[PDB]
């Protein structure tokens, strides 16, 4: 039935006079797929939506929200497109030169070089990494700290009742905000940014976002056993739990 | 079964004719093989084949083109004689059943001489004397009646005897007739032929004795327009009257081409089928050498399809049927670069129609008829018989019966097509090819495996396994039903030393090992399952192997990379369980290895997997 739904979109996109209904329905369809984490499904739909839809449509409470929801959804997708690239890279680290104990004088020199070339690649694989870390992070904070009212949260409050959508928007927050936090923690930990890891407890507990309400009690503790792990590595470095110099 | 009693009997006869050619034996007489069934039906059909045999029993030039034999004046002349000999003998049987009530009744008393029969035939059909007869009588009958019906029965000798007893009355007709009986091809010399024709035309154009009129222009082949309707009232009497009047190379003359065309063009089926008697028209076309017309015509009668197809086959196995080159033409047509007086039969279409009826539930019999198309191809080059077997297998789905079932023990019990050609590698791929194009992989594998095409068998077997690698193998599941066939293909491929290219082959045996890895993992045999994954050297367990294992993943079949997620988790969960039961350092070290590998590998669900892997390693410490 996947196709039935992703195909009803091209029918609504065809007629430009129904772009407001095409987007709204595109949202709904992408709300079902997100709850299943079908990101190639959600995105295959996301491209069918002409890149210039938003511009033309220009506002009923149903169109202000659907424009916001669409960008929220793009902010979410882009937060998985850049992580899978980053993650793919983290798993392609240059491998150490192989050792040939009891080497011939030939094998000694081939190895002096293979050992010197590797000490060039590992520097760039931290180079490319840093730039894929700086980018995946930004996206994770665009979703977690979504501007003007939080992620998947309507700004317009005068639409007509849509319990399906509304409760779909509360759910999407409870499936994906705990899951984006845990990823960002995994990104920060993987790159050794431990001080910042611990600063996820400010972001989450914050009264500005009230992200902690989107967490189950279990997920919290789990995030608290994740932070205590970053803390350790900060002690091993000689700093206090939170990364500040011990005077 | 879709075959009626008559059709079935013909099928068996065509199986024999095929069994003979398939084993190289003598080419038996097809016409005889078909008349063998005709006698099981009413004589309406028997008398047809009698005509078919006698019309095709002409001295031919073996290994000569069909169009050439049928255009040659040599052959065209013998057709007329074979027909006249049929119309004469056929009429002779009518004269017997007219005098005696049954052919058997005539035989027991003995067939009388054609003279005494004819005399005993005149008694009935003219009891009282007609006042317009001439030249007196002979032993109680008009001399001209005896001469006509004797010639009609085909016994010229019996007719000449009548002439010898009326020498004084008949005048100069004796020396003329005695020449006709002597000269071959039922023709007189131009000089004498001129003498009699002018005499008849002089003052006998309208004589009160119709029998006299008939004989004269049967001997002189004159007055072609006058159908002598006084004596030739039946249709066969007309055909016979005219075939004794046709000529070969300008006035008062008729040729076979004109006559054959004149008959069906001006007086088509409509004229000869008003009495709702179909064979009457068929005999008109067949006894005039228009075999294609008669075949198509008779092929449309839904009750006589069987008979018309076979009379086509006979004409086809005798190089007498004129096939239509193009397969896009109608059933009956005249080629543009041929004379208008001949027609052509789209033989390919003819059989294709007949077959569709009983091809669905009677495949064996269908093949016997498809064989006659072995000598023809299509626009794309395929062999028509081979293509017909492909289409018949795609539709009927009768693989074991027609293609030969390849059991799971390594045997190949031959199929019905094996009889006709020993090169069965292409069609098995053709049938396997489409079923592959229709997502029927489990079948395409069995079919490709039937032709020992391991390149395709293992390819498809890779696709059917990868989805089911991590699944739970349960009784009658789709895993068991696929794993058990894959293993039955692994043994038969090792015992027979068969293998595809190493890429396809390596992946195939690799999946089989993984399927064993999860079957042991889902059973709780942790120790045993850990040992298997270690052999495969697919997931690194010591930090030193990470570099090489990571490079290998890049060129491993995507059917493997797909299942990498479930492999890492099972392997981790394996170490995970063994931890709760120095060794602790060793598991801890291996735990780390899996993570770094997964970290450097971009793969399916790397997000959820890499996270779970790290959590399970933390609980260990």
């Amino acid at each position: 039935e996947d196709r039935l739904k992703i195909d009803v979109i091209d029918w609504l996109v065809f007629d430009p006079a129904q772009r407001a209904e095409a987007l709204k329905q595109g949202n709904a369809i992408m709300r079902k797929f997100l709850a299943s984490k079908k990101h190639e499904a959600a995105k295959e739909v996301f491209v069918k939506i002409p890149q210039d839809s938003i511009a033309e449509i220009y506002l009923p409470a149903e169109d202000d929200n659907a424009i916001r929801e669409h960008l929220c959804i793009r902010a979410y997708l882009e937060a998985h497109e850049t992580f899978n690239e980053w993650f793919k890279h983290m798993n392609s680290v240059p491998q150490k030169p192989a050792l040939i104990p009891q080497p011939t004088f030939t094998e000694k020199v081939a190895h002096e070089h293979k050992e010197k070339k590797y000490e060039m690649d590992f520097g760039i694989w931290k180079g490319h990494l840093d730039a894929l870390t700086a980018d995946v992070k930004e996206k994770m904070y665009n979703v977690l700290l979504f501007v003007d009212g939080g992620w998947m949260v309507d700004v317009r409050e005068d639409a007509k009742e849509d319990h399906e959508r509304t409760h779909q928007m509360v759910l999407l927050r409870k499936l994906c905000l705990p899951m984006l936090c845990f990823l960002l923690h995994t990104i920060l930990h993987s790159t050794g940014q431990y001080q910042e890891c611990l600063q996820l407890a400010d972001m989450v507990s914050s009264e500005r976002h009230k992200l902690y309400l989107v967490f189950s009690k279990e997920e919290l503790r789990k995030l608290l056993q994740k932070l205590r792990e970053s803390s350790l590595m900060l002690l091993d470095q000689g700093l206090d739990p939170l990364g500040y110099e011990i005077q | 079964s879709s075959l009626d009693n008559i059709e079935m009997a013909y099928a068996r006869q065509i199986y024999i004719y095929n069994e003979k050619i398939v084993n190289g034996h003598l080419q038996p007489n097809l016409v005889d093989l078909c008349a063998s069934v005709a006698e099981l039906d009413d004589k309406s059909i028997s008398d047809m084949w009698t005509m078919v045999k006698q019309m095709t029993d002409v001295l031919l030039t073996p290994a000569t083109d069909a169009l050439k034999n049928r255009s040659s004046v040599e052959v065209r002349m013998e057709f007329v004689r074979q027909a006249l000999a049929y119309l004469e003998q056929s009429y002779k049987n009518y004269t017997l059943v007219t005098v005696f009530g049954n052919l058997h009744q005539a035989q027991l008393g003995g067939v009388p001489g054609t003279y005494q029969l004819v005399r005993s035939f005149l008694n009935i059909k003219l009891p009282a004397p007609l006042p317009g007869l001439q030249d007196g009588e002979v032993e109680g009958h008009p001399v001209w009646a005896l001469i006509y019906y004797c010639m009609r029965c085909g016994d010229l000798l019996a007719a000449s005897q009548v002439v010898n007893r009326a020498q004084h009355q008949l005048g100069e007709f004796k020396t003329w007739f005695q020449e006709y009986m002597n000269s071959k091809d039922r023709r007189l010399s131009p000089a004498t032929e001129n003498k009699l024709r002018l005499h008849y035309r002089r003052a006998l154009r309208n004589n009160t004795d119709p029998y006299k009129r008939a004989v004269y222009c049967i001997i002189g082949r004159c007055d072609v327009t006058d159908n002598q309707s006084e004596v030739a009232d039946k249709t066969e009497d007309y055909l016979w009257l005219k075939l004794n009047q046709v000529c070969f190379d300008p006035q008062d003359r008729l040729t076979l081409s004109q006559f054959q065309k004149q008959l069906l063009e001006d007086y088509g089926e409509s004229h000869f089928t008003v009495n709702q008697q179909p064979f009457l028209y068929f005999q008109v076309l067949f006894l005039t050498a228009q075999f294609e017309a008669a075949v198509a015509f008779l092929f449309r009668m839904e009750r006589l399809r069987c008979h018309a197809v076979h009379v086509a086959l006979v004409l086809f196995e005798l190089k007498l049927l004129l096939k239509s080159s193009g397969q896009s033409a109608q059933l009956l047509s005249h080629e543009p670069g041929d004379p208008p007086c001949l027609r052509r039969l789209n033989f390919v279409r003819l059989l294709m129609l007949y077959t569709r009826k009983f091809e669905s539930t009677d495949p064996r019999e269908a093949l016997q008829y498809f064989y006659f198309l072995r000598d023809e191809k299509d626009s794309q080059g395929e062999n028509m018989f081979l293509r017909c077997v492909s289409e018949l297998v795609i539709e009927s789905r009768e693989f074991d019966m027609i293609l030969g079932k390849l059991e799971n023990d390594g045997s190949r019990k031959p199929g019905v097509i094996d009889k006709f050609t020993s090169d069965t590698k292409p069609i098995i791929n053709k049938v396997a090819s489409v079923a592959e194009n229709k997502g029927l992989f489990e079948e395409a594998a069995k079919l490709y495996d039937l032709a020992k095409n391991a390149d395709k068998v293992l390819e498809l077997m890779n696709k059917l396994l990868s989805p089911v690698v991590p699944q739970i193998s349960a009784p009658q599941s789709n895993k068991e039903r696929l794993k058990n066939m894959a293993l039955s293909i692994a043994e038969r491929y090792r015992a027979q030393g068969i293998s595809a290219n190493k890429f396809v082959d390596s992946t195939f045996y690799l999946l089989l090992d993984l399927i064993t890895f999860f079957d042991e993992y889902h059973s709780g045999h942790i120790d045993r399952a850990f040992d298997i994954i270690e052999r495969l050297k697919l997931v690194p367990l010591n930090q030193e192997s990470v570099e090489e294992r990571v490079a290998a993943f890049r060129n491993f079949s995507d059917e493997i990379r797909h299942n990498l997620s479930e492999v890492l988790l099972a392997t981790m969960n394996i170490l995970f369980t063994q931890f709760k039961r120095d060794r602790d350092s060793q598991l801890r070290s291996q735990a780390r290895t899996l993570i770094t590998f997964a970290g450097m590998i971009p793969y399916r669900t790397s997000g959820d997997t890499n996270a779970r892997l790290v959590q399970m390693e933390v609980l260990m410490n």
